[PDB]
């Protein structure tokens, strides 16, 4: 019945990474605390409202940051990295265990020249706290309110009118 | 020998994923983004 | 139902796994789940006999979701309008919807 | 592809025709076991691997059996087949071009919710996590352990019950 | 058969109702249903004859038909409206299909041929509890789902039990064929107003139970089979003649006993709701019912068949049977008429 | 007992063995301090997204940062 | 997914008429009756998959292991029959007419 | 098509009596054809041409009464000219019963099904005069 | 190029299903103090190529008995299955990649009986009805046990794909904890094929040949080829989940060797068996698969249920 | 899509090398040599007559243990379950009972060929 609204092609356009999939899983680790802020904002944006509509310039905010990560990169110490995610594509799975000694040259380089440091083994995997100036929102769920209960007959419990009306029966 | 080159696996695995849940927004924020764009599409050519 | 037994002990044997709104393995989610539960929570303290009257609505938007009756009379419809443009020559599909396309990302 | 689905769903169907026609048990697990292969391969196609190989095997298993069974109680000097008699492999032909006829006229005078084959292939996968790594089908039946606890004590016990019901019923 | 065997067996029977019962899927009724008729089988084909092998036969393939029926009604309720229990938006077809199923179980016409022979294939202690314990489950089912049942095909299925029951059993001289068509019969009564009230089909469920459950007793004791046997009480067991009799004529209908109280208050709370042209029918046709149990006292209690040489001997002897609950049950199924508003709620 | 026992050792060990491995298999994870560590290995892998909650400003236990010291640490995973 | 569970429910009931329409063997109706518990295992499975509800795959299965108890029951009395009159026709248990 | 016996009640007695007669013909062959069904599956024949023979000659027999009832309760409504009066029906079901044993060869069954027959549609009349319920949904 | 890998698994295959039989004969002959093949090529590397061009130039035989359509299928199902079991198998790296392996193997070597029966049932001949039943009751011994076996097993590798079998043995085989699974999965895989001590679908001391009696050149040589290749296979199916090849990443070549030098001495070994012991009797098959190896069997199953948990010790899913 | 490649040219090879099998020999039919083997004599009866099984009973049981594996088989991923003690505990009683079954059909000889 009603039509259904969506942005318009502009609306919806940024600076995409364009960038493969053994690169960012090198650089996740580092890209998790460094963008931390950004990303749970968009996500729980994401969660308490439902609608990808809603929470878009989120969205473009962390293709920002996650564009400003990887210049902080490719500024500094693009070779390092390099090495690292060019050892991590040839696995079939992408796999860590098999570029441990590149991963360490890149994060030692991290931690000199940018002051970076690589998260423990279960930092990222847990729940954080954000604070986002955008308000609750009343019914996400756009549910209608609900119907009218039926009401709950009150008074004491007393015996019945002279008993089972039944055909013949006195009680 | 099993039980600790599976609790290392374990380890690895906690690692792959953390990876996986630093990289989910990004992820996130282009399938809406890119399914908007081609309901949108849609919407044109269903003008038309 | 006919011995409420489980209600009776405060357990769940085959209750908590009914509807495609409960609980599934790993926080996962069964499509249609919204629907599901605004039907459930409307149909709640009222009745079979009202809610077939006042949840109407909200078990029709489910009825669409889990089966898509309308989405395919749509789809099919758009479809079939294209085709006849295309026999008698009045349409050209885009770029984007014949595979040349921008690939984001 | 996109007709793929339905060729198999057709092949199930042609399987289950030649086994109701009831020729010797013997091609009946045949087609019984090709209906669990094209089974199979549509649950494969739905998105679930486990529930298609797991169905194969126990059907295998039991055409087995029912091989040895019929090899010792449901024989004869001329078995038949779908081709013996000539009135089997009339209904069966005219099963085949009864079930074309109903589908190429229920394309024209009914609408698109039970078949639509222009608009095929666009509703299998309706929805799907394209991030998602525990959508396994096993998941759910692994269930069985951790949440449904009941439906597997009764199935356990079904079991168990049937071994005592069969040595008492196979007892002379 | 050994304890262990027993055990499990019996154990199974019990709690495949149980589950039907106390489940909220529809799945794990089925499964229940599942587990009841496959342990009752053995209890059928124990004593190893043909009759009692193609009994099982005919009451296996009979269930396995009817569950898988009702299975597919369950997975298509599923399809739709994606929930497992049945709701108010559901498909007729659905509905009534599985009603059919589940009267095949039962075995109310026309889906009854079967149940006769499979009773008199069987020993007795299992006749029993086939026609007492196996139509629980089913009506279970029916009582959870009774304001979605259609009413035209339950008041066809009954008309039908009533009148086939009637006429079948009117030329039968096995007892075990009586007792299957008198259980036809109050199924069809049980079933014809299930939609209106489901709280006295259950009166009526729990009263032919408490009817014919002394009355199978009473052919265990001298394993009476036929009406010649039942003949020979009077040299056997007399004391037996005044229970028989009470108990037939309350099966049939007739006051002052308790056997009339789930007919009278059926065709009211029928017509309550302007059904006359059923209950007219239903009646008239138990008179008929009443008939045979009538010849049969005849045969039995009012008056005395020719014996034998040999009873004699089973005179000489003793006899520990029956035991305590066959009086509780007799009595408390031809004098309870009074009690009559503590039955019906 | 133990004749029994021994000469179903040497006769039928194979039923000895399996009964062996029956109560081994029940006993030893009423007997280990390594069960505990099952479910909650299990427990943390992050199958599913960390859900991130608002800032209401009255969650002192809960961390504003990955590397932020408060909620579990897997310490007890890493040397194990 | 609709053409999928037309076909799956045509063939459920193909296999319910050769169940009800006998021939001489029996043999040949069990076979009927495991491939309508083909069929019902398909459709729930093919349903449960489309419905992402994980939570309800625990139910086919248990429709096999009961569907295959139900089986080996009747290979029993197959047996039995077989033993009593030497075939599995059916037409031979037909003494309880009275 | 149950709009084609429901014409039956499109127009009173004395009024459309060809289309009646069609009616009830056409309801006599159903019921004729749900018996025979019931009577070649049990108690079949030594041939599938008897089972047809059998199935042909219920199914006209049927047919045949349900033609002689429509067509004289019809004709004594315009006779008689009384549209609202079950013994119309009761003359009906009586020719329909005569015509039964005219079948059978056998008078007592003519004055059985007469009687009953007659009585039947005179209730069936009565009860669409009266606005009886047959199949009642459940109201309480 | 997908095609030229599909030739560079089959055809080498075939290959040593030829020179398998031509080892078979060699190395049965020096147990027997005899030579074997040497005057057919040198040191006998022509005799295989002899046998089954000779076979496919023979008469083959259509009797007035048979069912030809399933005398026909069958033999295709037996040889088509025997070369589908190769494809998910990682020598490191599988040409077809399947999460669930373990039960593709599993369904289609129970599936490659019904080419037995089938066979037997068709030629219409009672040693081929003999031979059918006893590969009936060969497969209701065995099936039992080895699913139950390969579970207990796979429940330290985490899952039934046949590629976390070689990052589980990354350090230590999976003999050294599973020994006992392991001799009881060899005697069952020794059982599927048919091969002695049970060599009983076609025991030519009590029936003439089996299912092969009435089957001649063609066929009986695609039966025979197929015979010849599940050995192999089950030979590496050995090799892959208890003994554990040196997977490098930077260096496949190196598993592919060991996996074959290992596959070569299970093989032999195989032969060897053949050549040390005489043969079962049927239903001391059933006794021993159904009183020995399957209550051990689920003990041990319950044994690595539970070691994982009071070790700390369970797998990961990926 | 390579699954089916490979097992479809699996079938044409097969197929093809029956074809060359049936159509590049020559042939010579006649009764005698198209006739049953029974050792050298003509069969007393056909081979299509009851074949007594004497392991019907193992048969029925073995399709109830192959329920019972279908069962087993979920455990790789029952194992990743927070619910452990609830795993092991149904594991126990499922391998437990089969067992005892086992034991009870063993003992009261099922396991046993009739002769
Ligand atoms: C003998 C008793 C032995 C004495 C021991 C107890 C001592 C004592 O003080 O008891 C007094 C005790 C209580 O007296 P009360 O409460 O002070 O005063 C009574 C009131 O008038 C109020 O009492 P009521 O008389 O008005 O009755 C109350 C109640 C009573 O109704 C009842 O519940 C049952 C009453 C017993 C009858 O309902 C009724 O009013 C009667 C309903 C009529 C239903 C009867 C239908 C019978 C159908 C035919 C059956 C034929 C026999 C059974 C079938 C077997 C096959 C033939 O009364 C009795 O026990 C005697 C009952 C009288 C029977 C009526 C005969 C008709
Ligand atoms: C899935 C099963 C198919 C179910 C539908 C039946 C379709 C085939 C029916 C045609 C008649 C076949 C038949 O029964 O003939 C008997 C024959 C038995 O041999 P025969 O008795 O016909 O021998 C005839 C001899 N000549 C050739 C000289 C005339 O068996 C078959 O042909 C059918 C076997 C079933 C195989 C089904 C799988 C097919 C695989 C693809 C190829
Ligand atoms: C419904 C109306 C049936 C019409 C009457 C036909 C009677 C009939 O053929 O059914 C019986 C038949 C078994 O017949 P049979 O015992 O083999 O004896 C030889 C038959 N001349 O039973 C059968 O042939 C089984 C039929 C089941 C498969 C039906 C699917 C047909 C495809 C359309
Ligand atoms: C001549 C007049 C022809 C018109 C007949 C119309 C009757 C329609 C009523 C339903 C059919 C009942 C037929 C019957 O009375 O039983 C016949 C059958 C025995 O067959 P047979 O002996 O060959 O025929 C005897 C006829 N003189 O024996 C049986 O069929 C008994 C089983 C009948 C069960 C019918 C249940 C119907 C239920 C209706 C709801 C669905
Ligand atoms: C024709 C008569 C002769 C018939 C005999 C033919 C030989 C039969 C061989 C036995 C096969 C039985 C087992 C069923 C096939 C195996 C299914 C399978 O392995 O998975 C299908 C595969 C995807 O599987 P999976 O890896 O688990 O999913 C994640 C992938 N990223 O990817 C797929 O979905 C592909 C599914 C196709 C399965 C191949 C069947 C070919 C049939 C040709 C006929
Ligand atoms: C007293 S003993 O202990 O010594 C006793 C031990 C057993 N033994 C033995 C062992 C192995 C083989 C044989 C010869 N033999 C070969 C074939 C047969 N082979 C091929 C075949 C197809 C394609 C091939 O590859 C390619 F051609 F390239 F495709 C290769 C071969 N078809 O059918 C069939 C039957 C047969 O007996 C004999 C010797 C005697």
């Amino acid at each position: 019945p009603g039509i259904v609204e969506l942005p318009t092609l502009e609306e919806l356009k940024v600076e995409e990474v364009k960038v493969s999939s053994a690169v960012l899983k090198a650089a996740a680790h580092h890209y998790g605390a460094q963008c931390d802020k950004t990303n749970k904002e968009f996500m729980l944006c994401r969660w308490e409202e439902k609608d990808p509509r809603r929470c878009l310039k989120e969205g473009k905010l962390v293709n920002g940051c996650a564009l400003n990560f990887f210049r902080q990169i490719k500024s500094h110490c693009a070779e390092p990295f390099t090495e690292y995610w060019t050892c991590l594509d040839y696995s079939n799975m992408q796999l860590f265990r098999h570029c441990r000694q590149q991963q360490a040259k890149f994060d030692q380089c991290v931690l000199d020249k940018l002051g970076w440091v690589r998260p423990d083994l279960g930092q990222l995997s847990k729940v954080t706290k954000v604070k986002t100036d955008r308000p609750l929102p009343e019914n996400p769920y756009h549910s209608r309110a609900r119907p009218e209960p039926n009401p709950v007959i009150e008074g004491d419990l007393k015996p019945a009118k002279h008993g089972t009306r039944f055909f013949f029966w006195t009680v | 020998r099993m039980m600790r080159w599976n609790q290392e696996r374990r380890r690895l695995l906690i690692e792959d994923l953390e990876a996986r849940i630093a990289l989910m927004p990004l992820f996130q924020a282009e399938k809406d983004r890119r399914t908007l764009q081609i309901l949108r599409e849609n919407l044109e050519e269903e003008a038309i | 139902p006919f011995l409420d037994i489980q209600k009776k002990l405060g357990i769940s044997l085959d209750r908590h796994f009914m509807f495609l709104s409960a609980e599934q393995p790993y926080k996962n989610a069964a499509r249609c789940h919204a629907f599901e539960k605004e039907w459930i929570e409307c149909a709640h303290g009222i009745g079979g006999t009202r809610a077939k009257k006042e949840c109407k609505i909200e078990f029709d938007d489910f009825e669409e979701c889990l089966l898509r009756y309308k989405t395919m009379r749509r789809m099919h419809d758009i479809k079939k309008q294209r085709e006849k443009l295309m026999k008698e020559g009045k349409y050209t599909p885009p770029p984007h919807h014949s595979g040349r396309e921008e690939p984001r990302p | 592809m996109n007709n793929y689905i339905f060729v198999l769903s057709s092949l199930f169907l042609v399987g289950c025709l030649g086994l109701a026609l009831k020729p010797s048990p013997i091609y009946g697990g045949l087609g019984l076991i090709v209906s669990g292969f094209v089974g199979c391969l549509m649950v494969l196609g739905f998105g679930g691997s486990f529930l298609g190989l797991m169905v194969f095997l126990i059907y295998l298993g039991g055409m087995l059996v029912v091989f040895g069974y019929t090899t010792a109680m449901a024989t004869e000097e001329y078995p038949e087949t779908w081709g013996s008699n000539w009135l089997i492999l009339g209904f069966l032909v005219l099963g085949v071009i009864m079930e074309v006829f109903l589908i190429c006229v229920l394309n024209y005078y009914d609408e698109v919710g039970v078949i639509n084959l222009d608009g095929l292939g666009d509703w299998l996968m309706y929805e799907v996590d394209d991030v998602g790594v525990m959508l396994e089908g096993g998941i759910g039946v692994a269930a069985m352990y951790s949440c449904a606890t009941w439906m597997m004590v009764v199935a356990g016990w079904s079991l168990f019950a049937g071994i005592f019901i069969i040595i008492e019923i196979t007892r002379d | 058969m050994n304890p262990i065997t027993l055990a499990i067996i019996y154990f199974t029977i019990f709690l495949g109702p149980v589950i039907t019962m106390s489940s909220t899927n529809l799945m794990l009724m089925w499964v229940g249903l599942e587990f009841s008729l496959l342990a009752i089988i053995p209890m059928l084909i124990n004593k190893k004859n043909p009759r009692s092998t193609e009994a099982a036969t005919k009451y296996f393939v009979t269930q396995a038909t009817a569950s898988m029926i009702i299975l597919l009604a369950i997975v298509l309720n599923y399809k739709q409206l994606g929930t497992w229990m049945f709701q108010q938006q559901t498909n007729g077809l659905i509905l009534n299909m599985t009603l059919m199923a589940l009267s095949m179980k039962l075995g109310l016409a026309p889906f009854h041929f079967w149940l006769p022979e499979v009773t008199q294939g069987i020993p007795l202690h299992m006749g029993l509890i086939l026609l007492t314990w196996q139509k629980i489950a089913p009506l279970s089912i029916l009582i959870q789902i009774y304001p979605l049942l259609n009413s035209t095909i339950i008041l066809m299925l009954a008309i039908t039990s009533i009148f086939m029951g009637a006429w079948g059993g009117l030329n039968q001289t096995q007892m075990r064929k009586i007792m299957a068509y008198s259980s036809i019969a109050h199924m069809g009564w049980m079933l014809a107003i299930l939609p209106y009230n489901p709280s006295l089909t259950l009166l009526n469920l729990m009263i032919y139970i408490i009817l014919t459950a002394p009355m199978f007793m009473a052919l265990m004791l001298n394993n009476s089979m036929t009406i010649n046997s039942i003949s020979l009480l009077w040299n056997k067991t007399p004391a037996m003649l005044t229970m028989i009799s009470l108990m037939l004529l309350s099966l049939g209908g007739l006051p002052p006993l308790t056997g009339f109280l789930p007919k009278w208050i059926i065709i009211t709370e029928l017509m309550k709701n302007n059904c006359l042209i059923m209950a007219t029918l239903m009646a008239m046709m138990a008179l008929l019912n009443l008939f045979f149990y009538t010849r049969l006292i005849y045969s039995t209690s009012l008056t005395m068949f020719p014996t034998n040489n040999n009873s004699k001997m089973m005179t000489h002897q003793t006899k520990t049977k029956p035991n305590l609950m066959f009086s509780t049950l007799a009595i408390m199924s031809t004098m309870t008429l009074p009690l009559a508003p503590q039955l019906i709620t | 007992i133990s004749a029994f026992l021994k000469n179903a050792w040497a006769k039928e060990p194979v039923l000895v063995v399996s009964f062996s491995v029956w109560g081994l298999a029940i006993i030893m994870p009423m007997i280990s301090p390594y069960t505990k560590y099952a479910s909650m290995i299990n427990k943390a892998t992050p199958y599913n997204y960390p859900v991130p909650v608002r800032d209401d400003g009255n969650m002192p236990d809960v961390p504003s940062h990955p590397q932020d010291p408060l909620g579990p640490s897997l310490d007890w995973l890493k040397n194990l | 997914m609709p053409s999928t569970f037309f076909n799956l429910t045509m063939a459920f009931s193909l296999s319910l008429l050769g169940t009800l329409m006998f021939r001489s063997h029996l043999m040949s109706t069990l076979l009927c009756l495991e491939g309508m518990v083909l069929s019902l295992f398909i459709m729930t499975s093919v349903t449960s998959l489309n419905s992402n509800s994980m939570s309800s795959m625990p139910i086919p299965i248990t429709i096999l292991v009961f569907a295959a108890c139900e089986a080996a029951v009747g290979l029993a009395l197959l047996v039995k029959v077989s033993n009593t009159y030497g075939t599995d026709y059916v037409q031979n248990l037909n003494l309880l007419q009275c | 098509v149950k709009r084609f016996f429901e014409s039956y009640h499109e127009v009173p007695d004395g009024t459309q009596c060809h289309r009646k007669t069609y009616i009830t013909t056409a309801l006599g062959g159903i019921c004729g054809i749900i018996g025979s069904a019931y009577s070649v599956s049990l108690n079949p024949a030594d041939s599938t041409l008897e089972a047809v023979a059998r199935v042909g000659r219920y199914t006209f027999t049927a047919a045949a009464i349900g033609a002689m009832f429509g067509l004289t309760t019809c004709v004594s409504a315009q006779v008689r000219e009384k549209p609202d009066d079950p013994l119309n029906y009761f003359i009906g079901g009586c020719a329909g019963g005569l015509t039964l044993g005219a079948r059978t060869h056998s008078y007592g069954t003519a004055a059985m099904g007469c009687v009953y027959m007659g009585t039947a549609a005179a209730l069936f009349k009565i009860g669409k005069l009266e606005g009886w319920e047959l199949f009642p949904t459940p109201k309480v | 190029m997908f095609f030229i890998n599909i030739l560079t698994l089959l055809v080498p295959i075939l290959i040593a299903m030829a020179f398998l039989t031509l080892v078979e004969r060699k190395i049965l002959g020096y147990m027997q103090l005899r030579k074997g093949p040497n005057i057919v090529g040198p040191y006998g590397i022509l005799q295989p190529f002899a046998d089954a061009m000779k076979l496919f130039m023979k008469e083959p035989m259509r009797p007035l008995t048979t069912s030809m359509s399933l005398f026909i299928i069958a033999p295709t199902l037996s040889l088509t299955l025997a070369l589908s079991l190769w494809v998910p198998l990682p020598m490191p790296h599988p040409l077809i990649n399947l999460n669930l392996g373990i039960l593709f193997i599993l369904a289609t070597s129970s599936l490659s009986v019904y080419s037995i029966l089938w066979s037997g049932w068709a030629s219409n001949s009672k040693y081929s009805l003999f031979g059918a039943l006893r590969a009936v009751a060969q497969t209701i011994s065995y099936e039992v046990t080895m699913a139950i076996i390969l579970l207990s097993v796979l429940l330290m590798n985490g899952s039934y794909s046949l590629q976390t079998l070689i990052t589980t043995q990354e350090h230590m085989w999976l003999l050294l904890p599973a020994w006992p699974m392991a001799m009881m999965w060899f005697i069952s895989t020794l059982a599927e094929t048919n091969r002695a001590p049970f060599d009983l679908t076609e025991g030519e001391s009590e029936l003439v040949s089996g299912f092969n009696v009435e089957y001649a050149a063609g066929p009986f040589a695609l039966f025979f080829m197929a015979e010849y290749t599940n050995i192999i296979l089950m030979n590496a199916l050995t090799t892959i989940i208890f003994l554990g090849p040196l997977y490098y990443i930077n260096l496949p070549e190196l598993y592919s060797t060991n996996f074959m030098m290992e596959a070569l001495l299970l093989s032999s070994t195989f032969l060897w068996i053949r050549a040390s012991y005489p043969r079962f009797r049927y239903d001391q098959l059933m006794h021993l698969l159904w009183k020995n190896f399957l209550p051990l069997t689920l003990a041990l199953c319950m044994w690595h249920i539970s070691l994982p948990i009071f070790t700390a010790g369970v797998p990961p899913y990926m | 899509m390579n699954l089916y490649t490979v097992i479809f040219i699996n079938i044409l090879l097969s197929l093809t090398l029956i074809l060359v099998a049936f159509w590049l020999p020559q042939m010579n039919l006649y009764s005698e040599k198209a006739n049953p083997y029974e050792c050298g004599f003509d069969p007393t009866s056909s081979a299509r007559l009851p074949f007594s099984m004497k392991f019907f009973l193992v048969a029925i049981t073995f399709l109830l243990f192959d329920l019972e594996i279908a069962l087993l088989l979920p455990l790789p991923w029952a194992i990743q379950t927070i619910k452990t003690s609830t795993m092991m505990i149904m594991a126990f009683i499922l391998v437990t009972i089969l067992s005892l079954g086992l034991a009870y059909e063993w003992t009261q000889k099922g396991l046993e060929w009739t002769e």
